[PDB]
């Protein structure tokens, strides 16, 4: 019966951790999401800078807002975190006790 | 305070253009901040959530 | 409420306007009189301005 309680008790707790790992899952796909959507954005900024006849005063124009999204990508990346892990910020590699 | 001058503004047509675009880059960098602000209390929406 | 579906949806739509594949005078449609509601983004038209 107690060898039983041990593991019962563990996997308890594993539940736990596993909708922990969840949660911090689908905070970082949260902030790709928004690096992404940027991204695109500055797709769509790179093929208006191919038109022929632009002036270079457009190109520093387009210019700009290249510049915003670069600034906000970097912001996003650098400033989010979950629980005093700034998990966007470097590369790293965790474990989920679930066994 | 701005002087009586003495004849006409000679060539003012580039005076107003280069005017305008001042107020017109303002005007997209405005946007740009616009947009700017827009991501963030969207990623802020969704940390909150999570 | 807050899904990334109807703001993809939504913000693919707005960001058109550039439309990186004309070099025509025009750049947008506020060249054309066109404007928009930044407060909200619904758009509204002049007569006079659209005409000439």
């Amino acid at each position: 019966a107690n060898r039983f309680t041990a593991n019962i008790k563990g996997l308890t707790q594993a539940s736990r951790n596993a909708n922990d790992g969840i949660s911090i899952a689908q905070t970082t796909e949260g902030a790709l999401n928004e690096i992404n959507n940027n991204l695109q954005r500055v797709r769509e900024l790179a093929v208006q800078s191919a038109n022929s006849t632009n002036s270079q005063s457009d190109l520093d124009s387009i210019q700009a807002e290249i510049t915003q999204r670069l600034n906000e990508i970097d912001r996003v990346s650098g400033q989010t975190q979950f629980n005093g892990v700034k998990v966007l910020a470097q590369d790293n590699t965790l474990t989920i006790q679930v066994g | 305070l701005a002087e009586a001058a003495a004849t006409t503004t000679e060539n003012p047509l580039q005076k107003i253009d280069a005017a305008l675009a001042q107020v017109d880059t303002l005007r997209s960098d405005l946007g740009a901040v616009q947009n700017r602000f827009n991501s963030a209390i969207t990623n802020l929406g969704n940390t909150v959530n999570n | 409420l807050g899904d990334s579906v109807v703001r993809t949806i939504q913000t693919g739509i707005r960001a058109q306007f550039a439309n990186s594949g004309s070099n025509s005078a025009f750049k947008t449609m506020a060249e054309i009189g066109i404007t928009q509601d930044g407060t909200s983004g619904k758009l509204k038209i002049d007569d006079d301005k659209l005409t000439k």
